[PDB]
RNA sequence: UGUAACGGGGCUAAACCAUGCACCGAAGCUGCGGCAGCGACGCUUAUGCGUUGUUGGGUAGGGGAGCGUUCUGUAAGCCUGCGAAGGUGUGCUGUGAGGCAUGCUGGAGGUAUCAGAAGUGCGAAUGCUGACAUAAGUAACGAUAAAGCGGGUGAAAAGCCC
RNA sequence: CCCGGCGAGGGGAGUGAAAAAGAACCUGAAACCGUGUACGUACAAGCAGUGGGAGCACGCUUAGGCGUGUGACUGCGUACC
């Protein structure tokens, strides 16, 4: 016979809310990006978007250590020529914090429309409350 | 029966044919290598 | 109920009147054959091996039909130097039936 | 100044894609004649808006 | 009951005429020819001969009823290219490809 | 005796052109286009029926390590444990049972377990 | 080829390729690369080689039974009648009469039938010998053959 | 018209004008070589 | 030109050092199935197998074995208007070049087997000839002396005639 | 006979065994250009395939879960000489 393949007609996925206070950047954005790809399902497939949706809250909140939280740089080019434009961590979370966790975990996903279709099941906020109450998101303690 | 005389085992040697294909062994420089006088039409020392 | 058993190379997870295609045995069209060499038989209580293949189980294969596969090409071209070289292949497979599995 | 691939068929259409002719789109019917013309034009009769004109 | 005529050979490229073509497929008869009078294209004088002589054909050779008549198939194919001579500058020629085309008007009340 | 090639070059050309239905533009209608392709597609085939191996195992082996780490234990100490419960089971198989009967996987994780510990 | 010698364009500024007769072979209308010549085609047979397959071939129509001797063989008048009878009632249609003296009305009376043929014991050759399914040998055929081929 | 095609193809085969490009194409190729110098 | 000297995220260990046990990892080795070469060996003896060992990346190049094409003999035979060659599909088949059967088009030739001879196999030569694309419905429509209106002819008039 | 400009071209009728044998005439390939149908394709980067592969449409098929077409998404992959 044949090995499996998940449809993704078929494809149950949960939603899951996850408290980021205090927690590590790439620790806790290593955990979303399993949990979005569906690595931790046996019905996983790699061409199959099979993870959950994970509601990310307090956003702001998040840590890094060492000396990160002032040296770590985010660049970025707009296309216009002499267009680099750094922003420090601290900037970021004082900014737009949704943008940290979102970069990260958008870099440990692959790249490509599937990883595109797997960052579209994170819901970010820098809040403590979030509009998906109809979801009825349970607490993954991670 | 001239359709059954057939000849002896080893007499009709094949012939080489050179410039036909990959697969033949000859082909491209039908045996005689790359550039220089002796790949050449004609080409060759005197004796 | 199924059973997984050692075949050809190979392993195979079957349930009862499945057909499986094998490689080649050297066994008659009708004849029937027994793997006695199962590596686990679940029904609804899991029977698996601590040593391998399991003390009192085996199953009872009849063999349906001998074969031949379908054909592949095997290309093997090395660009720029003058070699190419193509090849075919159909593999010889064995379709048997499963006719009962004995825990 | 000029090309260093040939361009597909694809490319073509996908160029003629603007092409297209529209329609006329629909064209009106006299008061008088009640033959059909084109907007804001006179008919073949030589009418406009019920009235007769030119009639060469 | 499908009814062609044809225009063999027809002095206008068929890329010019297949956008008239592309105008007048899948109408009523009586649509397609109101089309036709009004687009200012000589590619539509040469498509409504072929129309009119389509429904021609129809109520003559087959069964009548003009008002029932739709254009099916209507399909510009290219034809022979005439090769020409066109003198360029500096001595040297090039090849006019005067290019016909074969229009088909196939039309039908069913 | 002049023999003309009409009729076996067209027997030639039309062999690979059919070997290349479906692909994109001069691929599938022009000879000399058609021939690099049907060639460097057979090279890929090759190519392939060793990665479908390695790609099956990889695969394999992550629905392993997912299932065995609901069951509390990853595939590193799963598979050794098994090894050392002298269980012979292949992975394509513990990856079929790991979808299909979670049952029988919780046991093979006790297995494994049980030799391990 | 009927041409002539000049080059059809200049060696060099024409994006044409270089091309120096209009003869060439790879051109139209050009001139075979390795054109025939007529030519002579025999094989040299040794004498003891044409002797010995003419001594085989011999020994394998009488093996074979598809050597008759007669006695004598000859028709009455020079008419292809009389001889496609004479054949019919020797079970024979085709056939190579072989006769040490020629006679005449014979050769006139198998010229017209296809399957047949006449020769003279000095004029065999081996490939009618294999050709034809039976050989019909006058005996004083097979003196003369037997003196021939020692 | 296949006459004076084949002749009309046949115009710049035996040239010998240098500035030009195959005998008709204007350029600037004797200041492109002499530069090269 | 833009982070731009970890591939990247990101990491205070996901760094380094020391020890250890796992696991991943190749076309490596093993398992199962198949083919071929070279030895050895008991028969079979003009060779195949119960075997058996071992080998099979390959350019220039050497050696071996084949397939197809056209033509001659076999052939005044054998296929063929109940339908040939050719063309275009499908199915089966061989390790391959290939082969075989058959639907539709075609409308009169084809040729087994075993030999024989080669104008015997093309993707390249700024190859030769014909056809057809591409740019592209693009530049242009050949003095910047200049046209406007009425009427006629006509299927149709900026251009013809008045 | 009909459309058409007493055209060109065509549609019928008729001859013909056959006029997609109609004089642009035996066969009628390929490039190239179309019309129709099934599938895909308007948030997605690259020798355009290949390995996997959902879905859809046609045929089956004593539902046997196959075949053909397409091919979302995904690993790998920089033509030939």
């Amino acid at each position: 016979m044949k090995t499996f393949t998940a449809k993704p007609e078929t494809v149950k996925r949960d939603w899951y809310v996850v408290d980021a206070t205090g927690k590590t950047l790439g620790r806790l954005a290593t955990e979303l990006a399993r949990r979005l790809r569906g690595k931790h399902k046996a019905e996983y497939t790699p061409h199959v978007d099979t993870g959950d949706y994970i509601i990310v809250l307090n956003a702001d909140k998040v840590a890094v250590t060492g000396n990160k939280r002032t040296d770590k740089v985010y660049y970025h080019h707009t296309g216009h020529i002499g267009g680099i434009k750094q922003a420090t961590f601290e900037e970021m979370i004082a900014r737009r914090p949704e943008r940290v966790i979102e970069i990260a975990v958008k870099g440990m996903l692959p790249k490509g429309p599937l990883g595109r279709a797997m960052f579209r099941k994170l819901k970010v906020y820098a809040g403590n409350e979030h509009n998906h109450a109809a979801q009825q998101p349970q607490v993954l303690d991670i | 029966r001239l359709n059954t005389l057939s000849p002896a085992e080893g007499s009709k040697k094949a012939g080489k044919r050179l410039g036909r294909g990959i697969g033949s062994g000859l082909g491209k420089t039908g045996g005689r290598g790359h550039k220089g006088q002796k790949s050449r039409s004609g080409g060759g020392v005197r004796r | 109920m199924y059973a997984v058993f050692q075949s050809g190379g190979k392993q195979h997870r079957v349930s009862e009147g499945q057909t499986v295609r094998l490689e080649k045995l050297d066994i008659a069209t009708g004849e029937t054959v027994e793997f006695a060499e199962v590596l686990m038989i679940a029904n609804g209580e899991e029977v698996k091996i601590g040593v391998p293949f399991v003390d009192g189980g085996v199953i009872k294969a009849e063999v349906v039909a001998h074969g031949r596969g379908e054909k592949v090409k095997i290309v093997k071209f090395r660009r720029r130097k003058h070699y190419r070289k193509q090849q075919g292949h159909r593999q010889w497979f064995t379709d048997v039936k499963i006719t009962g599995i004995s825990a | 100044a000029v090309q260093q691939n040939k361009p597909t068929r694809s490319k073509r259409g996908m160029r003629r894609s603007h092409d297209a002719l529209t329609a006329v789109t629909s064209l009106s019917v006299d008061k008088t004649s009640g033959e059909k013309h084109l907007r804001h034009h006179i008919t073949a009769d030589g009418y406009y808006r019920g009235r007769k004109v030119i009639a060469k | 009951m499908e009814t062609i005529a044809k225009h063999r050979h027809a002095r206008s490229s068929a890329q010019k005429v297949r956008l008239v073509a592309d105008l007048i497929r899948g109408k009523k008869v009586s649509q397609a020819l109101d089309i036709l009078t009004y687009t200012n294209k000589k590619a539509a004088v040469l498509v409504k001969k072929v129309l009119e002589s389509a429904i021609a054909n129809a109520e003559h050779n087959d069964g009548a009823d003009i008002d029932d008549l739709k254009v099916t198939k209507i399909f510009v194919d290219e034809g022979p290219s005439m090769k020409r001579i066109m003198p360029r500058a500096k001595g040297r020629a090039d090849r006019i490809l005067k290019r016909t085309s074969h229009i088909t008007v196939v039309v039908s009340d069913r | 005796a002049r023999v003309k090639r009409g009729v076996i070059a067209r027997a030639r050309h039309k062999k690979i052109l059919k070997q290349a239905k479906g692909y994109y533009g001069a691929r599938s209608r022009v000879y000399r286009v058609a021939f690099q392709a049907v060639i460097k597609a057979g090279q890929y085939a090759y190519r392939d029926r060793r990665q479908r191996k390695r790609q099956f195992r990889q695969l394999w082996i992550a629905r392993i390590n997912a299932a065995a780490r609901q069951n509390g234990i990853s595939y590193s100490k799963f598979i050794n444990g098994l090894k050392k419960a002298s269980v012979e089971i292949d992975r394509k198989i513990l990856a079929d049972i790991a979808v299909f009967d979670k049952v029988a996987f919780t046991a093979l994780v006790e297995k494994a377990k049980a030799a391990l510990a | 080829v009927t041409g002539s010698g000049k080059k059809p364009w200049r060696q060099k500024g024409t994006g044409r390729a270089r091309s120096g007769s209009i003869k060439s072979p790879i051109w139209r209308s050009g001139g075979v690369t390795f054109a025939a010549r007529p030519q002579d085609h025999s094989q040299k047979v040794n004498k003891k080689m044409y002797r010995g397959a003419l001594k085989s071939i011999l020994s394998e129509l009488v093996r074979q039974d598809r050597l008759i001797v007669v006695e004598k063989f000859s028709v009455e008048a020079p008419k292809t009648k009389l001889l496609a009878q004479k054949l019919k009632d020797m079970a024979l249609e085709d056939v190579l009469i072989i006769t040490g003296e020629l006679d005449e009305n014979l050769f006139l009376a198998a010229r017209n039938l296809h399957k047949v043929d006449v020769r003279d014991a000095t004029g065999i050759d081996p490939v009618s010998l294999i050709a034809f399914d039976k050989v019909v040998m006058t005996a004083d055929a097979v003196k003369q053959v037997e003196e021939m081929l020692a | 018209m296949d006459i004076n095609w084949r002749h009309n193809q046949s115009t710049f085969y035996h040239f010998t004008s240098d500035h030009r490009i195959s005998g008709w194409k204007e350029t600037n190729a004797m200041y492109v070589a002499l530069n090269s110098q």
